[PDB]
């Protein structure tokens, strides 16, 4: 019950949520330890998100982190960094 | 169902090198959407492939075969 | 044209790829099949294209146009000691 | 020095890929990315002799090569 294991539990509470909604809507189920791997893995993935992210601000100078740091972690994929951009300027008003 | 942004936050600080860093609250909204489409990535490749594999349930072995890719599109 | 150019360039790729695992091939006492270079020929040319969007993202993302040395560094910052071989060889200019 | 890539070519491989046409990579850049291509290309063939020594092989083929791969990716 420590700090970092009431992080991991809580991803792993939203990571099940998730998945409940995917198995439902797809008749598909997942075994426990499959939502628990996708959790471990989401939680090791905010590591490198954090990382880039604090890389990317400081690549332009700047200590707090903005939403051109974050679209930049999913220009990787075409669909993804539109479907982080509307996204962000739907946030922006 | 989607992260707190508190949690998102407690997540991130946790990783940051410098402690001056910080994430401004859309930067922080826009994770909170970014975490979830990766979670729900990896399930939704998962079936696919249960799927494929004529599977009874998505089973580590078959969320395994899609972690390769997913980690490269991320 | 297009073709031309593109086969051109992919060509004198796997030409120095090939001198390159030759190199490897004989200081390791071990032999590549064609197929081997062939693949990772192919592969080194994919990931040129990762490269160059990066670098040209990266730079744009400092306010500049002319790609520099710190864009090139944010590349290699996935790995520590890839980061610190290519850091030390940019500190050798 | 021995085995490497050219700076033009590196150059034109560049280019090839830049979305604006007003992108232009500076000498230094260039010549790290020279530098980045060839640890590239060496990390694979390398680890690919890895792969085929701990399989006791006597050749590296693409089935040793794509055990490493992935995590090469990751990499870089």
């Amino acid at each position: 019950f420590s700090y970092q294991q009431r992080l991991k539990a809580a991803v792993h509470y939203t990571v099940g949520c998730l998945c409940e909604e995917v198995a439902l809507d797809k008749e598909m189920q997942f075994s426990k330890q499959t939502i628990a791997a996708i959790s471990e893995l989401t939680f090791r993935q905010c590591e490198n998100f954090a990382k880039d992210l604090e890389m990317f601000a400081r690549h332009a100078k700047r200590t707090t982190i903005n939403t051109e740091d974050v679209k930049l972690l999913a220009r990787r994929s075409n669909s993804l960094l539109k479907y982080i951009t509307d996204k962000s300027e739907e946030i922006a008003q | 169902s989607g992260f707190r942004k508190e949690l998102v936050s407690r997540l991130l600080h946790l990783h940051f090198k410098d402690d001056k860093t910080k994430v401004s609250g859309d930067a922080l909204q826009l994770m909170v959407e970014l975490l979830k489409v990766f979670v729900v990535e990896a399930a939704v490749r998962g079936v696919r492939q249960a799927q494929a594999e004529d599977a009874l349930r998505v089973d580590v072995d078959q969320l395994e075969k899609v972690l390769p890719q997913l980690l490269l599109d991320f």
